[PDB]
């Protein structure tokens, strides 16, 4: 019983994480805080931190 | 080959807490029941049409 319960909890967690990552990757309107224009530009140090 | 000679029969059915509370004197140890852990999704053996 314990093994089956843990198996099912793992399955639900995995499927929810899979949905969330697809949602994040398929975003249409994207804003970068600060002066960044790409994922590589985000920086926490400088005149304008992101 | 005869139903009347059977020693035991075991059935699995779906109920809610209100159904059990309909006859309070009949049932004991309701407070210890884990309602989250015994959902139909946990038990594969029960065959049902519930999503």
């Amino acid at each position: 019983e314990h093994l089956s319960r843990e198996l099912m909890n793992g399955a639900t967690q995995i499927t929810e994480a899979v949905l969330q990552k697809d949602l994040l990757a398929a975003a249409g309107t994207v804003l970068y805080a600060g002066a960044a224009t790409s994922d590589a530009t985000i920086t926490g140090e400088g005149s304008t931190p992101s | 080959g005869d139903i009347n000679k059977a020693m035991f029969a075991i059935v699995s059915f779906e109920t809610c807490k209100a159904d059990l509370l309909k006859e309070k004197d009949r049932y004991h140890n309701l407070n210890k029941i884990d309602w989250q852990s015994s959902a139909p999704v946990n038990e594969p053996d029960h065959a049902t049409t519930t999503p």
